[PDB]
RNA sequence: AUAUACCGCCAUCUUAACCCUGAUGAAGGCUACAAAGUACGUUAGGUCAAGGUGUAGCCCAUGAGGUGGCAAGAAAUGGGCUACAUUUUCUACCCCAGAAAAUUUAGC
């Protein structure tokens, strides 16, 4: 668009509620695919998005698995693990929505979230 | 068949696509390179096919289409090369040059280029006997007192193979806080991994995981294995050894320690002695391991 | 003929043999069912069978090549390659019809991605 | 009719061409990309009608420019880690309990 | 089922439910070894 | 009962042109230190034990019961399972102690 541009845009309504935010110590994202190049492209995408949102990310590659069965057929499952650390509940929600909506076909995700909680008041002292 | 107009359109299409890809990836089109093209195509079109050629690729059209069809004469029809009518202008021109250089010289590790790669350089198919002719002329040029120009000319047709045996990397001689010189080295045998420190001076004390060597190795065979390195170079009772071994079993640990001590002791012996230990099999990692 | 006298265009998918499926060819359908830990692989296979039969009977003599069935979340994308022999009005009719039937038959948002070609893209001759 | 890549400028806004995940369109992607095992004295096939390029889960909708432009608009939704919790040493101090829970993203109707 | 369950209490590859589809690349992830 | 019904799963087998020579005859064309040569089906197959979709049979019996018996013998060879020790066995230790008593299969 050279001249015809939207004069103003309706930004979505994000409300700062009163309730306190969840805190995640760690957030491990394990993505599984049949293709290593697809997982590498997804890793590049997710890592760049993490940097652009300020999240702290580390990437490693769990060993692959190969299921053979019987003429001999074979199925390779390759893994990529993206460990985010020290992100709140809202950052986690928005980042996960982004990277799950942009999950390529044939790739599955397992997100393990490690929430930080305080002791219940009921356990602070023994009952007398 | 690809007409020159077709190839021209392919070149301009490729340049436009290059600038488009630079646009998409955010890179500067002016400095955008072929390696960048490869990386960007890999990212945008991921493909895990094992066949490297089968993946999507964006090459310059000359890389793709066979462009060996170079015209050998102009519009008037006169051929460019004075040996054109031989049909092997490249090969015979090269032979002529070699013969001329041999005439000039008369008036005054590595391997030979193979037949197929010589064809690739000449861009002309040639038989085996003419390849032999060329190689014998090159041999004659080598035997004569070939100068720097002739030397580089030969090197144009002499491929490189690297031989690097005889050379055991001699570990540096370090000094501990007490001012004593020592050298550290590692060894492996089956699943056993050993790391030994040999001291320049000593009284022949070996200490394995902090235990005397005769207490750590009750069997005489292992003690003989530990003895072999120092005995071979006639320096029993002249060095102290402090080694740490882990994994494996009795004989595997003894072999790992032997290898580590030999590689550490290579620092305190003469180069001739290092070569002798290499030939006695004392500096080689044994690769024999359990097969599935 | 005579007994010792004895002694067809093909596209890429037709040309290459089954043992090239991960070397030169790819997979027509792409989904998570066959991955390790995932479930419902058989249900996806049955869905794929029905889609292929339905599409081959709903676009007769139009499909130049085999379908590509992608799945992202609950989306179901049919990327088909068709010929330029049928009229575009009938193509639009059939796209709408097939999309709606498959959405109501699989309870998911199905969507369809025709790519017309002038004629079969022959790879070689066997 | 002619492909619309002929009308695409060399300095266009690519994200507007591929906003969301879409299949490869040889009439929309202005790249002379080729895919296929070449035949003897042949070349990898062109993109028009190529089923192999159609079978790739392409990332044309996620280019670096697009990713940065998305993550600049998504910053509105984010909150800030409490700076007091600089490392794990204080995370194990102020919040002794840790709760691990997992979600799974597959493809299907259910 | 539940009735029988309670009274008792008182007392080929099927993962896909194949060579055709697997050889024509119609089963995702399946390939020859 | 039938896959001697299909499906599935295994396995068997089969899968030209141009240029010269001979007087322009049938005809012939090589020498490198170079002398014409260059360009899927198949199967009375097995599998109804980690799986299906059908088809047939008997229906005073291929169903349901009752009364007795049945519980073998002998060789030559083929194969399999156990124990078979003094370089052994038991205890302490993990190796300097004390007590007990003919074909065939691999080779690398
Ligand atoms: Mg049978």
């Amino acid at each position: 668009l050279h001249v015809d541009v939207p004069k103003d845009l309706t930004k979505p309504v994000v409300t700062i509620s009163d309730e306190p935010d969840i805190l995640y110590k760690r957030l491990s994202v394990l993505v599984k695919g049949h293709d290593k190049a697809v997982l590498d492209s997804y890793e590049y995408f997710a890592v760049l998005a993490a940097k652009e949102l300020g999240i702290s990310i580390k990437v490693h590659e769990p060993p692959r698995k190969i299921e053979r069965f019987t003429v001999q057929y074979e199925m390779r499952t390759l893994y990529r693990c993206l460990e985010l650390e020290h992100l709140t509940g809202s950052t986690a929600d928005v980042y996960l929505e982004y990277i799950q909506r942009n999950l390529p076909e044939g790739v599955a995700m397992e997100v393990t979230k490690t929430q930080l909680e305080q002791l219940p008041e009921h356990i602070k002292e023994p009952i007398w | 068949t690809y007409t020159e107009d077709f190839i021209k359109k392919q070149i301009e299409e490729f340049n436009i696509g290059k600038r488009h890809l630079a646009n998409m990836m955010g890179e500067d089109p002016e400095t955008f390179t072929q390696e960048d093209i490869d990386r960007a195509i890999a990212y945008l079109f991921p493909s895990g096919l094992f066949e490297k050629r089968a993946r999507p690729v964006m090459k310059h059209p000359e890389q793709i289409f066979p462009r060996q069809r170079a015209i050998q004469w102009g519009e008037d029809g006169r051929p460019f090369h004075y040996l054109f009518y031989t049909g092997k202008q490249s090969y015979y021109s090269l032979m002529h040059d070699v013969y001329g250089m041999l005439l000039n010289l008369e008036k005054h590790g590595s391997r030979w280029l193979i037949k197929e790669e010589l064809e690739e350089m000449l861009v002309e198919k040639l038989s085996d006997l003419d390849y032999m002719q060329f190689i014998r002329l090159l041999e004659k040029l080598l035997t004569s007192q070939c100068g720097a120009a002739e030397e580089e000319f030969v090197q144009r047709f002499r491929r490189s193979v690297t031989l690097e045996s005889k050379k055991q990397l001699i570990e540096p001689v370090q000094y501990d806080e007490q001012g004593m010189a020592f050298s550290k080295s590692e060894g492996k045998r089956k699943t056993a991994k050993a790391e030994a420190i040999v001291y320049k001076h000593g009284s022949g004390r070996i200490k394995v995981n902090g235990i005397d060597y005769q207490l750590y190795f009750p069997i005489t065979q292992d003690r003989e294995q530990l003895m072999f390195p120092f005995h071979f170079v006639d320096r029993l009772g002249k060095h102290d050894v402090t080694c740490t071994v882990s994994g494996g079993g009795r004989s595997a640990q003894a072999g790992a320690i032997r290898l580590a001590m030999a590689k550490a002791l290579c620092s305190f012996v003469t180069e001739d002695e290092v070569e002798w230990m290499r030939q006695a099999g004392l500096l080689t990692t044994d690769p024999r391991v359990r097969e599935r | 003929r005579e007994l010792p006298c004895a002694w067809k265009p093909v596209t890429y998918e037709e040309a290459h043999a089954p043992h090239y499926i991960a070397h030169r060819k790819g997979w027509l359908s792409l989904h998570t069912g066959n991955l390790d830990g995932e479930d419902h692989a058989a249900e996806r296979t049955v869905e794929d069978v029905f889609l292929r039969k339905f599409m081959w009977g709903t676009f007769p003599g139009c499909l130049a090549d085999q379908l590509v069935l992608k799945r992202r979340g609950n989306q179901l994308e049919i990327c088909a390659v068709v010929l330029r022999q049928l009229s575009p009005h009938k193509y639009y009719f059939l796209v709408g019809y097939s999309e709606t039937l498959l959405s109501y038959f699989y309870k998911c948002p199905v969507r369809l991605h025709l790519q017309t070609v002038p004629s079969k893209v022959v790879y070689k001759y066997l | 009719l002619p492909p619309r890549t002929e009308k695409m400028a060399v300095d266009q806004d690519w994200p507007s061409v591929y906003p969301v995940a879409a299949p490869f369109k040889p009439s929309a992607v202005p790249l002379p990309v080729r895919m296929g095992y070449p035949v003897k004295k042949g070349v990898p096939m062109a993109k028009e009608g190529n089923l192999e390029l159609l079978k790739i889960p392409n990332f044309l909708h996620l280019t670096p420019v697009a990713i940065k432009k998305h993550c600049e608009a998504l910053k509105d939704f984010c909150t800030e880690w409490p700076a007091a919790l600089d490392s794990d040493e204080k995370c194990e101090k102020h919040f002794p309990i840790e709760i691990d829970s997992t979600d799974y993203v597959s493809s299907g109707p259910s | 089922a539940d009735e029988r369950l309670r009274i008792n209490s008182l007392r080929v590859k099927r993962r896909w439910r194949f060579r055709h589809l697997a050889d024509h690349g119609q089963l995702s992830g399946i390939q020859r070894a």
